[PDB]
C-alpha cells in the first residue's frame, strides 16, 4: 500500500 | 492551489527530461548537502489526488515516515525527489503515473493513472 512500492 | 501551481511553474528533476516529477521549493533547508544512496530519510508529508481527495498524512499519525533512499522502497517520484532535498527543506512535487503507481495504481486511493501531488518536508536523513 501507499507510501510502499 | 498549490497543485496546479506546481503543475505549470515546478521545475523538472528528472535525468530523463520528461517531465514526469516537477518540484518547487517551499522553504529552503539547511546547507548544501542532500542525502545519499542508501540513507535512512525521515519525511513528513500530505498526499493529494488529481479529483482533490487528500489522500495520506504522516502528520495526522504523529509519526514521520522512514524508508531508505534510492532503493525502491517508495514511488519512485520519492526516491527522484527526496534526493534533491536538503535538511529542513519542504517541497512540492508534482508526480506522473510512470513514477508512482502506473496503471495499476494502489487500493484503496489511488487510481490507475494518477498523478498525484504531494508536500514533503525532509526532517533527517542519516547513514
Amino acid at each position: 500500500s501507499f507510501p510502499f512500492t | 492551489g498549490a497543485p496546479a501551481t506546481v503543475t505549470e511553474q515546478g521545475e523538472d528533476i528528472t535525468s530523463k527530461k520528461d517531465r514526469g516529477v516537477l518540484k518547487i521549493v517551499k522553504r529552503v533547508g539547511n546547507g548544501e548537502e542532500t542525502p545519499m544512496i542508501g540513507d535512512k530519510v525521515y519525511v513528513h508529508y500530505k498526499g493529494k489526488l488529481s479529483n482533490g481527495k487528500k489522500f495520506d498524512s504522516s502528520h495526522d499519525r504523529n509519526e514521520p515516515f522512514v524508508f531508505s533512499l534510492g532503493k525502491g522502497q517508495v514511488i519512485k517520484a520519492w526516491d527522484i525527489g527526496v534526493a534533491t532535498m536538503k535538511k529542513g527543506e519542504i517541497c512540492h512535487l508534482l508526480c506522473k503515473p510512470e513514477y508512482a503507481y502506473g496503471s495499476a495504481g494502489s487500493l484503496p486511493k489511488i487510481p490507475s493513472n494518477a498523478t498525484l501531488f504531494f508536500e514533503i518536508e525532509l526532517l533527517d536523513f542519516k547513514g
